[PDB]
């Protein structure tokens, strides 16, 4: 596998996050902040070219 | 040089040496082969869930079946695999028929597409039909 | 919609889809139509895929 569970309808994503809730409605969102990515930077560079 | 690939992609004086002497005299105390055979049981990665996913052409791959029925039969198949792996006639650790009522669970299947409709007709045939509806030919 | 024959059905279901080449009465109707009112325009998605 690679990227395959993200193909399960609505692939138009922005960022990934996983969360749960307690019993009293309080939740805990965890959003990992991505670093800059080399292949996407190269795709933007060759798009400029 | 010239490394192979797993998958196709695009192209279709005197040396007395009194130090060491390696013969015998220590046995493996939990057992080398047994502990490493457990390790290569545990080494294998997870098998993929390619159900309800687009293929190359765009059609959702997998069999046409209800989502909840596919989840329940998938728990059944896991119970039978657990029975064959513990080598009993019944898996003692069972995944199905538990005390938890789980009548709302859904595992992905080939019934539903990405937009949200059914797959009685695949997406390639649906697109080809919707564009073959409007054609025009030469006059006689 | 399912069935063995699905050719005529798109033209029957969507009258504003055809082109307007001439000053026939059918095209006189279709050229007097709005265009953002065809097909799907609303859904209620509750589960991921």
């Amino acid at each position: 596998m690679l990227l395959e569970p993200l193909l399960s309808g609505d692939p138009r994503m922005t960022q990934l996050a996983i969360q749960y809730q307690q019993y009293n409605g309080r939740t805990f969102n965890v959003i990992p902040e991505m670093p800059g990515s080399v292949i996407a930077d190269c795709v933007q560079l060759t798009a400029e070219v | 040089k010239r490394i192979p690939r797993k998958t196709k992609g695009k192209s279709s004086p005197a040396t007395a040496e009194p130090g060491t002497s390696n013969c015998e005299h220590y046995k493996a105390r939990p057992g080398i082969a047994s502990v490493q055979k457990a390790t290569e049981s545990a080494e294998l990665p997870m098998k993929n869930n390619d159900e309800g996913t687009p293929d190359k052409r765009g059609n959702t791959k997998g069999a046409l079946v209800n989502e909840h029925v596919e989840a329940r039969d998938e728990a059944d198949d896991a119970t039978k695999k657990q029975a064959k792996d513990t080598e009993k006639a019944k898996a003692q650790v069972t995944y199905s028929d538990t005390g938890i009522n789980n009548a709302n669970e859904l595992s992905r299947s080939g019934n539903v597409d990405n937009e949200g409709g059914s797959n009685q007709k695949p997406m390639s045939t649906r697109i080809a039909e919707a564009t073959s509806a409007i054609v025009s030919k030469h006059p006689a | 919609l399912p069935g063995p024959d699905a050719e005529k059905w798109y033209s029957i279901m969507y009258p504003t889809r055809m082109g307007t080449p001439n000053v026939s009465k059918i095209c006189n109707f279709v050229a007097s139509c709005v265009r953002n009112r065809v097909g799907r325009f609303d859904r209620a998605q509750m589960m991921n895929g």
